[PDB]
């Protein structure tokens, strides 16, 4: 990656790089605003586009699918990156386009799915197609939310919110929540969230903020851990990484704590 | 809606 981001070195991706694994022959699914394929630092593998507005998933006129591809690629360099595009430039999206590109994603063998997007509901249908998904044995990825704290309630977003999906807040570069990061106990782990340097749309590069920045953390992590253990199911990933997570503080608002991708890929 | 977080 060329724009330099603490949030790899913090997730202990290094290591693995180290070891020698980046995430080769590993296909993942970015579904959100598209991503740039003219970016000189990412190359697309293959896509679709459900938002019927804008058509080419190949171009991001938010700026937030091309930094999250992006963060993907700086903890698994080698993984193959597939544009599914879901949301609109503003960021937006139907609940049946989010459906239709987790479908798109299961027949087209993703080995995981990044969902970095979230709304305070979900719908059956929503929840059987991540749980299909998981069924079929991807591993699912989706930013908790940041709608903050609400009490003793949970604020975790959908999809995030159903069991089958990875539930993923966010922390800052001390492990520290940031202050918008979901709570609940359907909170699985954190990763780095805030401030986090990617590309942008354009030959672009900056820092931006979300949970939607800690989801690809773990979907690149989820990365790293296939190409050292192409034999674990998904079930086997995600019990990696929340079993060697670091532990942060309440699991109301850390989960497991902060996803260590060097233990988790022992 | 469903939106980037
Ligand atoms: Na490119
Ligand atoms: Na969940």
């Amino acid at each position: 990656a060329k724009c330099v981001s603490y949030g790899v070195a913090q997730i202990k991706a290094p290591a693995l790089h180290s070891q020698g694994y980046t995430g080769s022959n590993v296909k993942v699914a970015i579904l959100g605003t598209g991503i740039d394929s003219s970016h000189p630092d990412l190359n697309v593998a293959g896509g679709a586009s459900f938002v019927p507005s804008e058509t080419n998933p190949f171009q991001d006129n938010s700026s937030h699918g091309t930094h999250i591809a992006g963060t993907v690629l700086a903890v698994a360099p080698s993984a193959s990156l597939y544009a599914v595009k879901v949301l609109g430039a503003d960021g937006s999206g139907q609940a049946s386009w989010v459906i239709n590109g987790i479908e798109w994603a299961i027949a087209n063998n993703m080995d995981v799915i990044n969902m970095s997007l979230g709304s305070p509901s979900g719908s059956a249908a929503l929840k059987a197609a991540v749980d299909k998904a998981v069924a079929s044995g991807v591993v699912v990825v989706a930013a908790a939310g940041n709608s903050g704290t609400s009490g003793s309630s949970s604020t975790v977003t959908y999809p995030a919110k159903y069991p089958s999906v990875i539930a993923v807040g966010a922390v800052d570069s001390s492990n520290q929540r940031a202050p918008f990061s979901s709570v609940g106990p359907e909170l699985d782990v954190m990763a780095p969230g805030v401030s986090i340097c990617s590309t942008l749309p354009g030959g672009k590069y900056g820092a931006l903020s979300g949970t939607s920045m800690a989801s690809p953390h773990v979907a690149g992590a989820a990365a790293l851990i296939l190409s050292k253990h192409p034999n674990w199911t998904n079930t086997q990933v995600r019990s990696s990484l929340e079993n060697t997570a670091t532990k942060l503080g309440d699991s109301f608002y850390y989960g497991k704590g902060l996803i260590n991708v060097e233990a988790a890929a022992q | 809606l469903f939106r980037a977080l």
